[PDB]
C-alpha cells in the first residue's frame, strides 16, 4: 500500500532531471552548509609532515527539483539514488591520498525533506599535510590545517557556510584522540577566498593546535646528558695522583655523550637546520670535551708547576658547575616561555 | 608431563551409542591434530578419524557414516561417537595427537599416544 | 522443475526496489548478527591496531522476497546480492578492511520460504584499539570491534545478537604468539548522535601478554651484565687495566642494549616497566664502577678500609640487586 | 531549463572515439601546469614526488552552440562523454588522480567550441641522480609528457604564455634540497610506432649541507680531535690510552656505517665516503702511532719521547691541509 | 557463413539460461572435479607463519543446459563469455589474501564440450597460513596445508572430487621450488568434511611437507659459538702468573659469547618457548661462565696453595673438553634424529 | 568527411563478436610482439625479483575489421579496446603488474585498411628470477621474462618476434646501480602442458654484479685486521698481556666484522664466497693466537725453540695468507 506510493514518488522525482547541472543554475548561488565530526584524530608523522584524521562529513543544501508530498516528511536512501542526483564536488586542498570506506557498504547517507532540502553524510579518512617549523624541537607547537572547497565551481556558483556557529560546527569526540606524543589544545574555524588562474573559490579552513610532549625526551636525552656533565665536573675533585680514576671518569663521560648524541639524532626527522636539542647536546659535548682538556692541562703542568695545576683545578671546580647551571637556566627560560 | 587419558569403552550388545572420550593434560593441543586409532587383536593398527585446528574432519573409508569425531577445545579434549557397532568393531581404541608430518592418516606421525580403551561388541 | 524455480525467482526480482528497506515507513526491520572468528593476528604496538578474519552473517526478514511452491532453501549466486537490499552495516574503528575475492567474491545469499534472508561475508579487517602500555610488557589490553548502521536509525533498523552469548564462536581455537585471550564480551546499546539514535553492537576481547620472550631476550642480558659487573670485586686492585676494561665494557654493553631497544621498540613517550628495569640495571653497574672509583680514591691512605668496602660490596651488591628484583616483580606481577 | 536541451543536442550525433579534425589537420592542445608542492626527493630509489593541477585547452567544432550563455561550467560527469587527449607522463613510475570526495575534474565549454579540461594529479617521476659530488651535488629533474597513441600528425602540444606556475615555494617538503628554478621545452621523439611531440619541464635542485655537516662532518671532526687527545696523555697510562684509541676507532666505525644509509648502493666513491675513509685512516694511524710508541718505550725511549711531540704537530696540520684541499676542490673547483 | 553459424549457436545457448542457479538445482548434486598444478612454491615466512604458492586451478563439471551440435566438438571461450554462465564459488579456507591475475587479460579459460562438460582453469597466487611448532628450531619440519571448498553450497548441493588418484591430482613443476631455507619433500592429498553455523561442507586438502635447512645456522651461529668456547678453554694452558692476560682472555670470550648470542637471537622470531638453539646458546654461555669462574678460583687459591691450583688446571684441561664434547654428542643426537 | 569515418567505424563494430578469435575454426592467428624497455630497477636479492617498465606491442590481422575508402591508419580511443578481440597474453613468472592510468589508461588501438590491428600497453611488472649467489659478490645472474597465451593452443594462436633480433629495444639505455647488462637473448618455443601445447616467447638478460663497492667496504678491513694480527710476532714474548690482548681483540674484531656483515647483507642461507673468505681470515687469526698460546706454554723450558717458532711464523703467516689470497682471487676471477 504505502510502498507503491513511495516508489512512484522515487520514480517520479527524477523525471526530466539532470544531475550535470547544479541547483539554481542561472538564478541564484547554491549555498552549502558543512559540518565535521571527528571520530578519531589519528597519528601525526613528523618524518612525512602529514597527519591522519577520521571524520564524518555532513553537507546540507536546497534543491527545489526534489520537492515531494507524502506522509513521510523525511526519506532516507542508501546509495543507488544518491548517485543519481547533484552533489557538491568538495575536495581538500592540502589533502593527500584519502580513503572513502566501503565496508560492508558505501558509508554514504542521503536524506531528503519535504521542502527539497538534502543532507549528505559520508565517512572519510583524510590524510593532510602539516608543515612544521622544528626549531624549538622538542618544545614546539604546531597548527595543522584542513582546508576544503569546490574544485570546479567558482564563488559565483557555489558558496560554503558552516551549519552552526563556527566553533560549534566542528566537533571532536572525547575518545577520538590517537596522539602518542601530542596534546590537542583546540581548534580554530575560518572561511575565506582563494584566487587561481580559473577564478575565485570559497575555501573553508580548520586549524588544530598541537603541543609535543617532552617527558620522553627529558628521560631519554636530557637527564643522561645532565648526569654525564655532573660526572665530568665530579672528576675535578679527585687527587691529581689518581690518574686512572680521573681518566676513566673523563673518557667514560665522553663516550656516554657521544653515544647519546648518536642515539638522539637518529630519531629526529631529517631537518637541515639545528633544533634546540642539537644545541643542548652540542653544549653538553663541549663541556665534557673541555673537562677532558682541563685534565690534559693538569697532567701536562703536573710535575713541573703543581701550584699552577692546582689553581687551574680549583678554578675549574668553581667555574664549571656555575657555568653549566647558568647555561641550563638560560636554555630552559628561553625555550619553555616560547 | 603430557598425558592423554581415555575413558569410555566397555561392552555393548551389537549396537547402540558409545561415546569414547579423551582428555589431554600437560600441554594444550589447540594447534595440533587430534585423531583416533583402532587395534584389533594382533592385527594392524588402523586410522579411524581425525580433526585438525580448523575443525576439518577426516575419516577412514571403512568407518565413514558410522563414527563421528568432535573436539572440546575449551576443555582440550576429543570425543568419538560410535554408532551402529558390529562384532568386527571389538578392538582397543587409542587416542593420539600430532602435527601430521608426512601424513595424518599414518600412525608414525603422532608424537603422543594414549593408553588405549577396550571396546567389546557382543552378538 | 528448474524452469519453475527460474520463474519464481524472476517473479520476486520483478518490481523489486533496492532503495527501500523492508517495511519501509512502518516498524523497524530487525537484523540478527553472527560472527565466526577464523583467526586473529598481527597485534601491532607501533600501529596500535589488530587484524581479524571472520565470517559475518546477517539474518533479516523481507516480505517482498517470500515465495511458495518450492520446499527448499534457495542458495543463490552471490551476484544476486547486488539486486537486493542489504543493511548498511559498518565498523566504527576499522582502519582498513576488504572482502576476499578468490576465486570469486566470498559472499553468500540464502533465501527461505517465509522470506528470511541470510547474508554472509568473509571479511579481513584491521581494527584500531588504544593500548595502555605503562605496565608493558606485564600489561593487559582490551580491544573491541564496533558494529553500527550508517544511515538508518532505531525507527528503521534494530540490531541484536542471534543466539545470545553464543552468537560469536571460534575464540577458543585462537592461538596468539605473544598474547592469550582471557575473555570476550557482547554488548548491545544505542548511540545518540546529532542525526538521531543509532543501534550498535560491540564485541570485545581481553588480552594478557606472554612473558617468556622478554625473559629470554630482554631481562636476562641485563641481569647477566649486572652479575658480570661483580667480577671486579674479586680482582686484585693492582690489576687496573682488567677492572677498568671490565667496567667500561659492561657500561658500553648496557648502553648498547638500552639504545638498541629504544631503536627497535615502539615509540611510546611515557615511562614503562622495561625502561625502569633497564635504568635500574644501569644504575647498579654505575654504582659498581663508582665503588671502584672510591676504592681507587682511598686505597693509598686507608687500604684496610678500601678492602673492607670491597668485601662488603661483594655482599651488598648481589643483595641489593635481589631486593630490587623482588620489589620489581612484586610490584608488577 | 534550456541548458539540458543544449547538452542533449551537443551529445546527439557525437562519436567520442574520433579526435576533432581527424582527417583534416592535427589537433592543437595548449597545456598549463600549477605546482602545489614538490614532495621529498628519494635518492635511494632515484625518484621524486610532485602534486600538480594539469589544464588542457583545445578546439572541437562538434561542440559549438548558440545561446545567451557564454560558457558551460561542468563537473566530471561529462568527462567520459566527450573526446579527451590521451596524455601520459613518459618518465612516471606511479601516478594517480584524486577522487575524494568526487573525481577532481573540471570541464568548461565555450560557444565557439573551445574546451578546457583540468584535473589534479600526484606523480612519482624518475630522476637519475649523479652522486659523485654528494652532498654537494646539483640536479635537474625532468617531467616529460606526450600522447600515447597519436603521432605528431594528429596531436601537437604547445605551452601557453605562463607555462608552469609555482606559489609558495617555501611551503614545500624539501629538506635536503633547495629549489633554484624551472625550464620548459619541446622536442620530437621518434619511436617504433611514429614520431611524437614530447613536452618537458626541468626543475633545478641544489642540496643543502647543514644536515650532513651536523650529523657527519662535525662529529667526525670531533672524533679526530679526540684521537689527537691521546698525544697529550702521559705514556705510562697504558690502559687509558689503549681504551681511548680503541673506543675512538669503534666510534669512527659507528659513524662510518650511517654514512651510506641515505644513498643507493653505487659502486663509485662519493665525497662523503672519501671524507669518512680519510678520517678512518687518521684514527687508524693514530692508533698505530700509539702501538709504535708503546713498543719503542722499551727499545728507543728517546725516539718514543719525540714521537708524541712530532705527532702533536703533524696530525692536526695534515688534517687541516686535507680539509682545505677537500673543501676547496668540492666547493670552488668541482 | 561459418562464423555466422557459430555466432548463432553462441547467441542461442544462453537463451532462457539463468546463471544464478547451479546445474541440477533441486534434482541432483553438482559434482566438481578439481586438480591443481603448482608453478612455483614461493617463499615461506616463519615470522608471519604463512607461505605463498602460485597455481593453475582446474575445475570440471557437467551442465546439461549447455549442449550443442556443430562442426567442432570443443569450444574455447573468451573470458567475457566465461562470466555469463554458472561457475563454482570455490574459496580457500585458510587463505589470507589471494590474487587472481588479469595481466594483460584475465587469466581464465573455459572450454565446452559437445556433451555439456565444462572445463574452467584459472591462475592464482595464494598466501595461506602454516602454523608452526618451533621447539626443534632450527631442526624442525612442518606440514603446511591448503584447504578449499564451496563458500555457499552445502554438501547436499555441491561435492568436490579429484580428477585422478589423489596423489597424482596435484602436480608440482620441476623448477617449482623457490625456497631458500626449506626443502620440499613431498605432498599428501586428502578430503574431509567441515561443519559450520550454516551447514556441512566438503573440504579438499593438500599438505606440503617441509624440512628446514640447517647449514646457514651451522656456519653462522653454531661454529662461532663452538670456536668461542674452545678459545675460552684455551686460557687454561696459559701460565698462572699472567693474571691480566688470562683475565682479559676470559672476559673477552665472555663478551664474544654475549655478542654471538644477541646476534643469533635477532634472527629468531618472537616465540614464547625455548628452541633448540636457545638451549645450545645457554649451555655455551654457561660453559664460558664456568671457565671464568674456574680461573677466578685458581687466582684466589694462587700464592697460597699452588699445588691445588695446578691440579685444578690440569684436571680442567681434560674435564672442559670432555664435558663440551659430551654435551655436543647429546645435543646433536637428540635433535638430528627426529 | 568526419561523418563518413563515423559511418565506417560503426559499420565495422556492428555485428562484431568479441568472444571469437580471428579466423575462428580455421588457421591459427599469428601474433607479432615488440617490447621497448624504459627502465629496470630494484633488483632485490631478498625478494628474488626485479621490476620492469616497458611498452608492449602486439600486431595481428583480423579480416572482420578491414575497411576501404579511407587512406588512413585509424588511431582510435583506447576504450574501443573493450569492444574488440585482443590476445590473452600473460607473463608466467609475474608476481604483480599493472597498466598505468594517468591521465587515462595507457593503451593504444590502431587500425589499418587491410584489417591489421596494433595494440599497445605501458606495463610495469615485477618478475621473479632464481638467483645463484654461491659466487657472491662475484656472481652473474640470468633473469628472464616469459610470455604465453593463457587459453589458446598452437591450433588457434602462434607467437613470433616482430623484427627478428630488433624486436626488443632500449637495453643499452638501462643503468642499474649495482649491475651491468652483459647480454640479452630471445627464445621461442612451445610449452607442453596437460591441456595442450602453448606458444611461448622468452626474453632473458644476463647481469654481472659490480665489484668495486665490496673491495672497499668488505675485504679491506678483514685484510688489515689480519695483517695487524701479525704484529705480535715482533713483540717481546715477556709481554704476555699485550700479545694476549692483541690476539683476543683481533678475534673480537673479526667476530664484530662478521656480525656487522650479517646485519648488512641480505639473508641468503647457503655458503657463499664471502663466508669462505671470512672463515679463512678467522682461521688465520685463530691459529695465530693458538701459536702464541703454544709459545707462552713452551717459552720457559725452551726459549730458543719458541723464538725460532716466532721467527718462522713471521715468514709462514704472510706467505700462507698470500697463497690463500692467490687461490681465492684465481678460483673466482
Ligand atoms: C584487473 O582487475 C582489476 C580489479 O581487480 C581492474 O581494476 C579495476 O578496473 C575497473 C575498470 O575495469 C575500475 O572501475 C572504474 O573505476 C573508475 C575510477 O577508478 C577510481 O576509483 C576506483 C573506485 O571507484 C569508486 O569511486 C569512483 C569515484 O572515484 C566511483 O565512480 C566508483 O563507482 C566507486 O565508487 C564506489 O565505491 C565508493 C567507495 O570506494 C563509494 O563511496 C561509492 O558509493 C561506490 O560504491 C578506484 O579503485 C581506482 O583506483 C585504482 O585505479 C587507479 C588508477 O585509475 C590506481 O591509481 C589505484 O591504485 C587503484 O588501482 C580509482 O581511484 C570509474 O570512473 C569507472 O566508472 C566509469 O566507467 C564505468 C564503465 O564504463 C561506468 O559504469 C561508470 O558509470 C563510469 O562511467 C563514467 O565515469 C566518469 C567518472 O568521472 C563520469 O564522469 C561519467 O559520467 C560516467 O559515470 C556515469 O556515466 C553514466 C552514463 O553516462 C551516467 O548516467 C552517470 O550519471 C555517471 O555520470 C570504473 O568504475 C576499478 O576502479 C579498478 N579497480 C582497481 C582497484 O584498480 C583492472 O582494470 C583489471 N585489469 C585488466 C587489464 O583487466
Ligand atoms: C573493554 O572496555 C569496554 C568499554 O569500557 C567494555 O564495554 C562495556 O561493557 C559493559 C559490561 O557489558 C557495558 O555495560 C553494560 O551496558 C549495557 C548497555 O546499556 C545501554 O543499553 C541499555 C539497553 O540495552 C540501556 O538500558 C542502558 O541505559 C541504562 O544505562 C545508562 C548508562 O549511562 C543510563 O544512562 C540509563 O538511564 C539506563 O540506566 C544503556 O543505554 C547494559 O544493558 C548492561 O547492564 C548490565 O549491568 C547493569 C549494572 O551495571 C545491570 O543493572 C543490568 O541488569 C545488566 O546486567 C551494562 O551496563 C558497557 O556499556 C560497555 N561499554 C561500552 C562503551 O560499550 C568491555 O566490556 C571491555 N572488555 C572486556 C573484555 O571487559
Ligand atoms: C615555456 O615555453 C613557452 C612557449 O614556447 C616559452 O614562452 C616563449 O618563450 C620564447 C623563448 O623561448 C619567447 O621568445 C616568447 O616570448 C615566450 N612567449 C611567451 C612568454 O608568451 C617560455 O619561455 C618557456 N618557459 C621557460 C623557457 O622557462
Ligand atoms: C599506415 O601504416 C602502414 C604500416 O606501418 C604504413 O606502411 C608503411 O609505411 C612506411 C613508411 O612509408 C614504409 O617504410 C613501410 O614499408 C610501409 N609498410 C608496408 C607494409 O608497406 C603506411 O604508410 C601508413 N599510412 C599512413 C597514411 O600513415
Amino acid at each position: 500500500d504505502n510502498t507503491t506510493v513511495f516508489t512512484r514518488i522515487l520514480d517520479r522525482l527524477l523525471d526530466g532531471y539532470d544531475n550535470r547541472l547544479r541547483p539554481g543554475l542561472g538564478e541564484r548561488v547554491t549555498e552549502v552548509k558543512t559540518d565535521i565530526f571527528v571520530t578519531s584524530f589519528g597519528p601525526v608523522s613528523d618524518h612525512d609532515m602529514e597527519y591522519t584524521i577520521d571524520v564524518f562529513f555532513r553537507q546540507s543544501w536546497k534543491d527545489e527539483r526534489l520537492k515531494f508530498k507524502g506522509p513521510m516528511t523525511v526519506l532516507r536512501l542508501n546509495n543507488l539514488m544518491a548517485s543519481k542526483i547533484w552533489t557538491p564536488d568538495t575536495f581538500f586542498h592540502n589533502g593527500k591520498k584519502s580513503v572513502a570506506h566501503n565496508m560492508t557498504m558505501p558509508n554514504k547517507l542521503l536524506r531528503i525533506t519535504e521542502d527539497g532540502t538534502l543532507l549528505y553524510t559520508m565517512r572519510l579518512t583524510v590524510r593532510a599535510e602539516c608543515p612544521m617549523h622544528l626549531e624549538d624541537f622538542p618544545m614546539d607547537a604546531h597548527a595543522c590545517p584542513l582546508k576544503f572547497g569546490s574544485y570546479a565551481y567558482t564563488r559565483a556558483e557555489v558558496v560554503y557556510e558552516w551549519t552552526r556557529e563556527p566553533a560549534r560546527s566542528v566537533v571532536v569526540a572525547e575518545d577520538g584522540s590517537r596522539l602518542n606524543q601530542y596534546d590537542l589544545l583546540g581548534q580554530t574555524v575560518d572561511s575565506g577566498i582563494v584566487q587561481s588562474s580559473t577564478g575565485e573559490y570559497v575555501v573553508m579552513t580548520t586549524h588544530f593546535h598541537l603541543k609535543r610532549k617532552i617527558g620522553y625526551f627529558v628521560i631519554q636525552t636530557y637527564l643522561p646528558c645532565i648526569m654525564t656533565v655532573i660526572l665530568s665536573q665530579v672528576s675535578f675533585w679527585l687527587n691529581r695522583e689518581s690518574v686512572p680514576a680521573r681518566t676513566v671518569f673523563g673518557v667514560t663521560t665522553v663516550l656516554t655523550m657521544t653515544t647519546l648524541s648518536i642515539s638522539a639524532r637518529n630519531s629526529l626527522p631529517k631537518v637541515a637546520y639545528a633544533t634546540a636539542m642539537d644545541w643542548f647536546i652540542a653544549v653538553c659535548y663541549a663541556f665534557v670535551f673541555s673537562a677532558l682538556i682541563e685534565f690534559a692541562t693538569v697532567n701536562y703542568f703536573t710535575k713541573s708547576q703543581p701550584a699552577r695545576a692546582a689553581k687551574i683545578d680549583r678554578l675549574s671546580r668553581i667555574a664549571f658547575p656555575l657555568l653549566f647551571g647558568i647555561f641550563n637556566l638560560v636554555y630552559w627560560a628561553t625555550y619553555l616561555n616560547r | 608431563q603430557v598425558q592423554l587419558q581415555e575413558s569410555g569403552g566397555g561392552l555393548v550388545q551389537a549396537g547402540g551409542s558409545l561415546r569414547v572420550s579423551c582428555a589431554a593434560s600437560g600441554r594444550t593441543f589447540t594447534t595440533y591434530i587430534m585423531a583416533w586409532f583402532r587395534q584389533a587383536p594382533g592385527k594392524e593398527r588402523e586410522f579411524l578419524a581425525a580433526m585438525d585446528q580448523g575443525r576439518i574432519q577426516y575419516y577412514g573409508d571403512s568407518v565413514r557414516g558410522r563414527f563421528t569425531i568432535s573436539r572440546d577445545y575449551a576443555k582440550n579434549s576429543v570425543d568419538l561417537q560410535l554408532d551402529g557397532l558390529r562384532p568386527e568393531d571389538t578392538a582397543v581404541y587409542y587416542c593420539a595427537a600430532g602435527a601430521g608430518f608426512w601424513g595424518l592418516r599414518t600412525a608414525s606421525s603422532y608424537h603422543y599416544w594414549g593408553q588405549g580403551t577396550q571396546v567389546t561388541v557382543s552378538s | 522443475n528448474m524452469s519453475f524455480v527460474k520463474e519464481t525467482v524472476d517473479k520476486l526480482l520483478k518490481g523489486y526496489d533496492i532503495r527501500l528497506r523492508p517495511d519501509f515507513g512502518g516498524p523497524p526491520v530487525c537484523v540478527g548478527m553472527n560472527i565466526d572468528i577464523a583467526s586473529i593476528d598481527m597485534v601491532s604496538e607501533v600501529n596500535m591496531d589488530y587484524t581479524l578474519t571472520m565470517y559475518f552473517q546477517q539474518y533479516w526478514r523481507d516480505k517482498r522476497l517470500a515465495y511458495s511452491g518450492i520446499p527448499l532453501n534457495l542458495t543463490l549466486d552471490n551476484r544476486v546480492a547486488d539486486q537486493l537490499w542489504v543493511p548498511d552495516t559498518y565498523f566504527l574503528n576499522d582502519k582498513k578492511s576488504f572482502v576476499h575475492g578468490v576465486t570469486v567474491k566470498n559472499r553468500m545469499i540464502r533465501l527461505h520460504p517465509d522470506g528470511t534472508v541470510l547474508y554472509g561475508l568473509r571479511i579481513t579487517t584491521t581494527a584500531a584499539c588504544m593500548m595502555d602500555l605503562r605496565r608493558y610488557p606485564l600489561d593487559e589490553q582490551n580491544c573491541t570491534l564496533e558494529i553500527e548502521s550508517y544511515g538508518y536509525t532505531t525507527d528503521d533498523i534494530e540490531f541484536y545478537w542471534r543466539g545470545g552469548d553464543k552468537a560469536v564462536t571460534g575464540v577458543e581455537r585462537i592461538e596468539l604468539p605473544q598474547f592469550s585471550i582471557v575473555e570476550h564480551r557482547l554488548v548491545s546499546r544505542n548511540v545518540v548522535f546529532a542525526t538521531g539514535a543509532y543501534p550498535r553492537l560491540s564485541l570485545s576481547f581481553r588480552l594478557k601478554r606472554n612473558i617468556g620472550y622478554f625473559i629470554l631476550q630482554t631481562y636476562m642480558p641485563s641481569i647477566l651484565i649486572t652479575i658480570l659487573s661483580w667480577v671486579s670485586f674479586w680482582i686484585n686492585y693492582d690489576a687496573s687495566a682488567a677492572r677498568v676494561a671490565l667496567g667500561i665494557t659492561t657500561v658500553l654493553t648496557m648502553t648498547t642494549i638500552n639504545t638498541h631497544l629504544r631503536e627497535t621498540l615502539p615509540k611510546i613517550p611515557y615511562v614503562k616497566a622495561i625502561d625502569m628495569y633497564l635504568m635500574g640495571c644501569f644504575v647498579f653497574v654505575f654504582l659498581a664502577l663508582l665503588e671502584y672509583a672510591f676504592v681507587n680514591y682511598i686505597f693509598f691512605s686507608q687500604p684496610a678500609r678500601a678492602a673492607a668496602i670491597d668485601r662488603w660490596s661483594r655482599i651488598v651488591f648481589p643483595f641489593t640487586f635481589s631486593l630490587f628484583n623482588l620489589v620489581y616483580w612484586l610490584y608488577y606481577v | 531549463g534550456d541548458v539540458t536541451v543544449i547538452l542533449n543536442n551537443l551529445l546527439e550525433g557525437y562519436d567520442n572515439k574520433l579526435r576533432p579534425d581527424i582527417g583534416v589537420k592535427p589537433t592543437l592542445i595548449h597545456t598549463d601546469m600549477y605546482v602545489n608542492s614538490i614532495g621529498p626527493v628519494n635518492a635511494i630509489n632515484m625518484e621524486y614526488t610532485i602534486d600538480i593541477f594539469f589544464a588542457q585547452t583545445w578546439y572541437d567544432r562538434r561542440l559549438k552552440f548558440n545561446s545567451t550563455i557564454k560558457v558551460l561550467r561542468l563537473n566530471s560527469n561529462m568527462v567520459g562523454k566527450i573526446w579527451i587527449p590521451d596524455t601520459f607522463f613518459r618518465n612516471s613510475k606511479k601516478a594517480d588522480a584524486h577522487w575524494i570526495t568526487t573525481p577532481n575534474r573540471m570541464l568548461r565549454i565555450w560557444n565557439d567550441g573551445r574546451v578546457l579540461y583540468t584535473l589534479r594529479l600526484t606523480i612519482d617521476a624518475e630522476c637519475q641522480l649523479q652522486l659523485h659530488n654528494f652532498p654537494m651535488d646539483e640536479h635537474s629533474c625532468p617531467l616529460e609528457f606526450s600522447s600515447y597513441g597519436y603521432p605528431r600528425e594528429e596531436i601537437v602540444y604547445q605551452w601557453k604564455r605562463s607555462s608552469v606556475e609555482v606559489g609558495d615555494t617555501r611551503s614545500w617538503r624539501l629538506y635536503q634540497f633547495s629549489f633554484v628554478g624551472l625550464r620548459n621545452t619541446t622536442e620530437v621523439v621518434k619511436t617504433t610506432s611514429g614520431d611524437y611531440v614530447v613536452m618537458s619541464v626541468y626543475f633545478d635542485l641544489s642540496r643543502r649541507m647543514g644536515y650532513f655537516t651536523i650529523q657527519t662532518y662535525i662529529p667526525c671532526t670531533l672524533i679526530v680531535v679526540l684521537s689527537w687527545v691521546s698525544f697529550w696523555i702521559n705514556k705510562d697510562a697504558v690502559p687509558a690510552r689503549t681504551s681511548l684509541g680503541i673506543t675512538t676507532v669503534l666510534t669512527m666505525t659507528t659513524l662510518s656505517t650511517i654514512a651510506r644509509k641515505s644513498l643507493p648502493k653505487v659502486s663509485y666513491v662519493t665525497a662523503m665516503d672519501l671524507f669518512v675513509s680519510v678520517c678512518f685512516i687518521f684514527v687508524f694511524s693514530a692508533l698505530v702511532e700509539y702501538g709504535t710508541l708503546h713498543y719503542f718505550v722499551s727499545s728507543q725511549p728517546a725516539r718514543a719521547a719525540k714521537m708524541d711531540s712530532y705527532a702533536r704537530i703533524f696530525f692536526p696540520t695534515a688534517f687541516c691541509l686535507f680539509n682545505l684541499v677537500y673543501w676547496v676542490s668540492y666547493l670552488y673547483l668541482g
